[PDB]
């Protein structure tokens, strides 16, 4: 396998949308390690002018999620948003950086 | 804060 161009690590909030503001098309992502939540993961999306974060959330089981569905990973987290909308306001599937 | 309700 490969390693993922997504896994930023523990990358200031700031930093990611300044680094997210810079990509060109909407759904453009990377996932961090949260300063706020020591062992926490956050997903970081562009859309539009802004750039939107998704706090990775755990269930009793350790699964991860951001709404309903559970995953078993940040990666197949990652994967299903690629086919299915991280935000409940507007359509926005996830894209590689560039 | 985050788009999707954390609690």
């Amino acid at each position: 396998m490969k390693p993922h161009p997504w896994f930023f690590g523990k990358i200031p909030r700031a930093k990611a949308e300044e680094m997210l503001s810079k990509q060109r098309h909407d759904g453009a992502f990377l996932i961090r390690e949260s300063e706020s939540a020591p062992g926490d993961f956050s997903l970081s999306v562009k859309f539009g002018n802004d750039v939107q974060h998704f706090k990775v959330l755990r269930d009793g089981a350790g699964k991860y999620f951001l709404w309903v569905v559970k995953f078993n990973s940040l990666n197949e987290l990652v994967d299903y948003h690629r086919s299915t909308s991280v935000s409940r306001n507007q359509q926005i599937f996830l894209r590689d950086i560039e | 804060g985050y788009e999707n309700p954390t609690y």
